[PDB]
Order: C-alpha cells, then structure tokens, then sequence
C-alpha cells in the first residue's frame, strides 16, 4: 500500500538534500540543509547520522537508506517537544499560525523552488478548519497522522 | 492537496 504519491513526495525530499543530483546524500549536503534551518551539526553528528542508516558502509546515503532514515524518524516523533520545535521553524512570526507566506519563505531558505500555487496546495492539505492557515493542532495532525 | 510532512521532519532529523 505504498502509493505513487508517497514515492514522489519522498523523491522531492531526497532531491532537497541531493543538491548536485548524483543520487547520493553526503555529510556536506546534510550539513548545508541543516544549516539553512539555523542548526549547526558538527562533523561527528553528520557522520553519525549517515552511519545510523548506511547499510552498504559507503559513507553516503542512497535512496533506500534515505527512506530508512525518514521511516525511523516518523516512528520516533510523538513528543510535543519535537513537534513544537518543528512548528516554530515554520511559524516565523510566532503568532501560532503558519501562513502561505511563511511556508514560502522557509521553502525558499531551504533552496526549494516552489510556485505560489504549490505552496497554497501545501497549506490546503494541512488546513483542517478551512481558515487558510496551519495552526499547531493541524501541524500535529499532519506529522502524526498517516 | 500536497503532503509536506517530509519537509516538516527535516529539522527533527538531528534528533
Ligand atoms: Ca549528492
Ligand atoms: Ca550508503
Ligand atoms: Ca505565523
Ligand atoms: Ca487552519
């Protein structure tokens, strides 16, 4: 029951990291993405991140190893502390609502080239109440519900 | 209608 939709989504996420498109994610590529989000992982942390999933021992992450990384993380995310941390990454002005403009800004900072329509689509997918924004409860639902 | 969950998880990868 893996869908074509889920695969395309994983593919988009992989390509966010794989900025040179060589089909592998290196420590440098992980470092660049986490730094674009205001984090500062050390070389050792980056190596440990790859090591957790590096099935062939080659020092980089390929597609199925990236899928493994994501699946582990989905399973590991129930804590309000982790989810609230992710929420604040997107709720730039801290007003408790992720707007289409805030999501556009974060996507741009990540290097993801998305149309205005694609960003509105993302807000619509997570918006439950229909106010046109994403509140914390809606963000939780998006993260824990699948 | 476009699921964004994988992006929202990225800040949590560091765990
Ligand atoms: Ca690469
Ligand atoms: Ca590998
Ligand atoms: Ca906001
Ligand atoms: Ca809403």
């Amino acid at each position: 029951q893996l869908t074509e939709e889920q695969i395309a989504e994983f593919k988009e996420a992989f390509s966010l990291f794989d900025k040179d498109g060589d089909g592998t994610i290196t420590t440098k590529e992980l470092g660049t993405v986490m730094r674009s989000l205001g984090q500062n992982p050390t070389e050792a942390e980056l190596q440990d991140m790859i090591n957790e999933v590096d099935a062939d021992g080659n020092g980089t992450i390929d597609f199925p190893e990236f899928l493994t990384m994501m699946a582990r993380k989905m399973k590991d995310t129930d804590s309000e502390e982790e989810i609230r941390e992710a929420f604040r990454v997107f709720d730039k002005d801290g007003n408790g609502y992720i707007s289409a403009a805030e999501l556009r800004h974060v996507m741009t900072n990540l290097g993801e080239k998305l149309t205005d329509e694609e960003v509105d689509e993302m807000i619509r997918e997570a918006d439950i109440d229909g106010d046109g924004q994403v509140n914390y409860e809606e963000f939780v639902q998006m993260m824990t519900a699948k | 209608g476009r699921n964004w969950k994988n992006f929202a998880l990225v800040p949590l990868l560091r765990d």
